[PDB]
């Protein structure tokens, strides 16, 4: 059961690392969106 | 022989040589 | 030196009295903490040395 | 035990040597057209330790 | 035109940024699995000197026999890709070159 | 091959340690004190031998990267050197000299170039 | 510079295609024969073995930690002659167990 | 003569320092105790 | 060049501050 | 994606604090200490997952984290274009 | 003149600091020599210590 | 009983200089651990002499003028001297 | 009768492991004079590169070729080098096996010298030592065999080297003496 | 009869000790622990009886 | 003209040679040929 | 002309980057769960 | 042209020179309880070189 | 050359690195203090 649960916390963990870095992409989008509509 | 040891270091930073040939152009105009 | 002094010392305990007791667990478990703890100092060192 | 606090004093000494001589043979080294030539804040100053010969 | 050329140089720069991030990666990937050969060839050398009769080949022998060749599998696959990730590098840089000399002129 | 109820498997250990592309050891019965004497012998000097193999490698790794720490600092020193010479000499090829010259081992900007001390295209002569 | 580096700098060639000079860098210019040795247990494993009169054990001096006695450098102060304190040793049968006295 | 950039701008992450542990990497050949390490 | 030279020395003092 | 996040965080601190209890249930071999009876749970059982309902949860939560990122990555590329048309 | 001065004050204390050096590596590997001479004859006085049991 | 207290002496003392020899063997095996390392460090850091070397040479075959001084050999033989280093110090971490 | 059948199965895999040797030895000496070849063959070409540097499409041209022709005469002596070097490493190793095999076949030969009758026979203690061994005959077999093997790998991939070389060498001085004509 | 059977028997339990012993070293034997090392060619060794 | 390999005229052979391996592709190389006929 | 190859060789130089960046962290965990998981089953039979 | 000719001879001759260096040192270094110590088919046999002093 | 803009940002990138190396040390120095009591009273503890 440890083994199970070691296995399944890790990936679990992976995911949410990439969920992070894509929203951190994201956001840097939209502020890069936000200053190009504002430049104008 | 056997297992080779799990290591880097080692054969990481390959021979200079150890890349293909490239015929090279060199001189375009005349020295 | 201290811990390998009793360490050595310990072992010429007599034919009936070789016996592992509370003294030789944590002796060897202080030799093992000595051991990580210089390890970790000398990496520490690397640190701020870099 | 009293040896080995000898030993250990002669190697931080030891230590302070080797790695003077390195940069000093750093300082030595340079010279003029060098990338790190330029111009210090207050090299001239007295320092902390000031350990005349 | 010009415009386009920094763009694209920008994108490179943070290609070739990412690029040795996961060259990083690769390393200490590949670092951190010789102690699983360690372990394994360990469990192996001392278990060869048990006594006459208990000198048994246990599936715990196959299974640690096994543990070599596949953590050696992984190291093979890792090298492979570290080859081709500083193949990738390599040509990054190269593209980076090309643009700035494209930007200078 | 018998299964002699005293197995004696330790000289196969020893040659499979020295040479390994050996096959598996698979399936008259006390020493003498001589055999005893001979082992602890022999255990002894093996230890002896193996501690002077690496006791004598110490010291040449110690000499060889002090020696190798030097001549690439001293041969890198000469390049830069040389370059910033060069750019006294010329003072968008001064451009590109400068950046050569104001460039570090750390830096900011190094990468891999494989193969290009092979190309030598070379119009022209310093004189 | 040496002079077999400035022939690159004329605008004729008559130098030696071959970068590295001949006469300048201590290794043998395409040298066939590598001094190897294999592990074999109980043996002397020698490193650098294609070089031995002219380098010795000891060029400079170096602080190697935790040396045994025939590697020592050349002037140390030791012990020469021992107290005998053991003949016999019971473990190996040895009357005169041998004893390394140095240089 | 302009300067043609050479890394990406100062958005690079933040360097934080953690204690050097053993991990899996930094194993010792030799168990410094095990002469001492004997059935009694 | 005075000046080259005087930052070579400028950068000779404060090397041996380390 | 910030919702999805908070699932994935709440995942894994209810994974950390029974990874901790049931490792703490590892080394309690015998003749240990803080051992007191407990009689009566042989017929409590209080259960609430059967352990293919257990993995299947993870897994939809890892699923619906890599649909989400699938989302996002199109819209960033979308945006790529938009930039290179309207710069036009 | 007075950078080439400087090249001689520069070599001198390399030289001071360089032999200071070497005789201090002197003294330290024959502190070792030394630690490992005595650390032997406690060890035989101890286990002289052990032939009086009998 | 004679013949006892004998093999017991002798086991004792076989006994003794195998932890003598097992400890020796041990601070041995620490400081070729310690040499192992620093022949990695020194690997490690030759690799970025190479790489700005390289480096050098790339950006210099821009110039329109494309002359062959004798920096330009320098760095050749800079990248010859630095790749055969790392080549000893390779066959160095294969003894160790 | 038996120690007879052994020294006849030892006999057998000693000579062959002399003859691997001795097909070994004269292949290295021909990779060596290719060797040599190729040292004449990269210093006979300076020459016409300083004729053409002298001189100076057709040049440069030729230029072009004649440095193409010494990198690549450098790479195959490099190759040549490392071939030398395993075959000389393969050489080594069945030599220790030789050695080995021809100090047992004197143990076992005067093991068979031994009746009755003679003297010089003692009453040696028993041991353990009498019945340890480090093979079976199989395994002792199989151990030379893999050698063997390897050996004629070697010497075979030798073999595809020279002739590598005499091509190479060949087209490389064809070609040179075309574009200077 | 009886003796030798039980001295058949108890030299028995001191080989089953030996193993429990290196076993149990073995089995406790983590990444990270002391002493863990490598040992050329042990993957294919097999004195098997 | 960079290209992987030789590309001998006399005979077409192409010689891509990387570390401590070869591939010749063309006519193959059976034996010397002391008098080497230009095709 | 060679704007466009100049565009082409950095769009499939940085396409070749990002695919094998990706495949690169999925065989990094690939290799680590089936390492821990073979690691705790050989710890297991042991015992 | 006769300059770069002796000099290609010379640069022979130094490559022989420094290979019996290293053979011969190498041959030197060797004693017992060496690693690669064997017997071997007729050592004492003349190569087809065999020059003479 | 460089535009004042551009002049301006050079500047402020070098200032932005050193500080935040700077930080990078402060970080460091406040580790060193913080691992070496737990050094030192681990060896106390033991001792006891």
């Amino acid at each position: 059961r440890l083994s199970d649960i070691g296995f399944w916390k890790s990936e679990l963990n992976y995911e949410l690392e990439r969920l992070l870095n894509e929203n951190h992409s994201l956001d840097a989008i939209k502020r890069r969106l936000e200053c190009a509509a504002e430049e104008l | 022989p056997c297992v080779p040891r799990g290591t880097l270091e080692v054969d990481f930073p390959p021979p200079l040589y150890s890349d293909d040939y490239l015929s090279q152009e060199g001189p375009r105009w005349t020295p | 030196s201290i811990v390998t002094d009793n360490l050595q010392c310990r072992e010429r305990r007599q034919h009936p009295d070789l016996v592992r007791d509370c003294v030789e667990i944590e002796l060897l478990k202080e030799a093992e903490l000595i051991r990580n703890i210089q390890e970790l100092l000398k990496r520490t060192i690397k640190q701020a040395v870099s | 035990f009293l040896l080995q606090e000898a030993r250990q004093r002669l190697n931080s000494d030891h230590r302070g040597k080797m790695e003077t001589l390195d940069i000093d043979r750093g300082c030595l080294s340079l010279n003029l057209t060098s990338p790190n030539i330029s111009l210090k804040i207050n090299p001239t100053r007295v320092p902390n330790g000031s350990t005349s010969l | 035109a010009k415009n386009k050329i920094q763009t694209h140089l920008a994108k490179t720069l943070q290609e070739i940024f990412q690029t040795e991030m996961t060259i990083e990666s690769i390393k200490k990937a590949i670092v951190e699995k010789s102690a699983f050969l360690k372990v394994a060839q360990t469990r192996l050398d001392e278990r060869t000197r048990r006594p006459n009769i208990e000198l048994c080949r246990d599936m715990a022998q196959l299974r640690l026999v096994n543990e070599v060749y596949e953590v050696d599998d992984t190291i093979q696959t890792l090298q492979q890709r570290l080859r081709d990730a500083e193949d990738t590098l390599q040509s990054l840089a190269h593209t980076k070159a090309t643009l700035e000399h494209d930007l200078a002129v | 091959h018998s299964l002699s109820l005293p197995w004696r498997p330790s000289t196969y250990y020893k040659a499979a340690s020295n040479w390994p592309t050996l096959d598996p050891y698979c399936t008259f019965t006390r020493y003498t004190p001589d055999d005893w004497y001979r082992s602890n012998l022999t255990n002894f000097q093996e230890s002896n031998t193996s501690r002077h193999n690496s006791e004598r490698l110490r010291v040449d790794t110690s000499r060889l990267i002090q020696d190798k720490y030097q001549q690439t600092r001293k041969t890198q020193a000469d390049s830069t050197q040389n370059l910033g010479e060069r750019v006294n000499d010329i003072g968008s090829a001064y451009r590109i000299d400068d950046k050569c010259h104001h460039l570090r081992n750390t830096s900011d900007g190094v990468s891999y170039f494989h193969g290009v001390e092979r190309v030598d295209a070379t119009v022209s002569v310093p004189e | 510079l040496p002079s077999a580096y400035t022939q690159r700098l004329r605008e004729t060639a008559w130098y030696d295609p071959i970068i590295p000079a001949q006469y300048t860098d201590p290794s043998t210019r395409w040298g066939s024969v590598l001094w190897k040795d294999r592990p074999i247990r109980g043996k002397e494993f020698a490193i650098n073995r294609h070089r031995f009169g002219v380098e010795p054990l000891w060029r400079a001096s170096d602080y190697v930690r935790y040396l045994s006695a025939p590697q020592r450098p050349r002037y140390t102060a030791q012990n020469y002659r021992q107290w005998g304190l053991e003949p016999y040793c019971p473990a190996t049968n040895q009357r005169p167990p041998p004893v390394y006295t140095p240089s | 003569e302009p300067a043609p950039q050479t890394v990406p701008a100062c958005q690079l992450p933040r360097k934080l320092y953690d204690v050097a542990r053993n991990t899996g990497a930094h194993t010792s050949s030799g168990l410094a105790t095990s002469g001492f390490r004997t059935a009694k | 060049r005075k000046l080259q030279n005087l930052k070579l020395c400028h950068t000779r003092l404060e090397a041996r501050t380390y | 994606n910030r919702d999805a996040q908070h699932a994935l965080e709440r995942d894994l601190e209810d994974k950390n604090s029974a990874e901790f209890i049931d490792e703490k249930c590892l080394n309690l071999r015998n003749t240990s200490d803080c051992i007191s009876f407990f009689h009566g749970v042989e017929k409590i059982d209080g259960t609430i997952s059967v352990p293919e309902t257990w993995a299947k949860f993870s897994n939809d939560n890892i699923r619906h984290s890599q649909n989400m990122r699938a989302n996002s990555i199109r819209l960033r590329e979308e945006a790529q274009n938009l930039f290179d048309v309207l710069a036009d | 003149w007075d950078e080439h001065d400087n090249r001689t004050r520069l070599a001198e204390r390399i030289d001071t600091v360089s032999r200071w050096k070497e005789m201090l590596d002197k003294c330290l590997t024959d502190l070792d020599a030394e630690i490992d001479a005595l650390a032997q004859m406690k060890e035989s006085a101890e286990q002289n210590l052990q032939a009086k049991n009998l | 009983n004679l013949a006892f207290t004998n093999r017991i002496a002798e086991t004792a003392d076989a006994k003794n200089k195998i932890q003598t020899h097992l400890a020796k063997t041990l601070q041995e095996i620490f400081q070729t651990e310690m040499t192992i390392e620093s022949i990695k460090k020194a690997i490690v850091e030759k690799s970025a002499f190479l790489k700005v070397a390289q480096t050098r040479l790339d950006e210099r075959t821009r110039r329109p003028e494309l002359c062959r001084d004798m920096a330009q050999l320098r760095l050749v033989n800079e990248v010859y001297e630095v790749d055969d280093t790392i080549q000893t110090l390779q066959q160095r971490l294969r003894d160790a | 009768r038996k120690v007879g059948e052994r020294l006849q199965d030892m006999h057998g895999w000693k000579s062959e492991l002399q003859r691997q040797v001795e097909e070994l030895v004269s292949e290295t000496e021909l990779l060596l004079a290719q060797k040599q070849r190729l040292e004449r063959a990269l210093d006979a070409t300076a020459g016409p590169f300083s004729i053409v540097t002298d001189n100076l499409i057709e040049l440069l041209k030729e230029a072009e070729l004649i440095r193409n022709i010494q990198e690549l005469l450098k790479r195959t002596i490099k190759q040549a080098v490392s071939q030398i070097r395993l075959n000389w490493e393969h050489k080594e190793t069945c030599e220790m096996d030789w050695s080995d095999k021809v100090e047992a076949y004197n143990i076992d030969e005067a093991c068979c010298r031994y009746n009755n009758q003679s003297t010089d026979v003692q009453f040696y203690p028993h041991s353990a030592k009498f019945e340890e061994s480090a093979s079976t005959p199989e395994t002792w077999a199989k151990f030379t065999q893999e050698h063997l093997y390897r050996a004629e790998r070697e010497r075979l991939a030798s073999v595809n080297l020279r002739n590598l070389i005499d091509c190479i060498l060949q087209d490389t001085s064809e070609d040179l003496r075309l574009q200077c004509d | 009869a009886n003796r030798a059977a039980q001295h058949e028997l108890e030299k028995d339990l001191s080989d089953k000790q030996s193993a429990y012993r290196i076993d149990d070293k073995c089995h406790h034997l983590r990444n990270t622990s002391d002493g863990v090392s490598y040992f050329h060619g042990v993957e294919r060794v097999d004195a098997t009886v | 003209l960079p290209f992987q390999g030789y590309e001998s005229a006399c005979s077409g052979r192409h010689y891509c040679l990387r570390g401590m391996d070869y591939c010749v592709s063309g006519p193959p190389c059976t034996e010397r040929r002391l008098r080497p006929l230009c095709t």
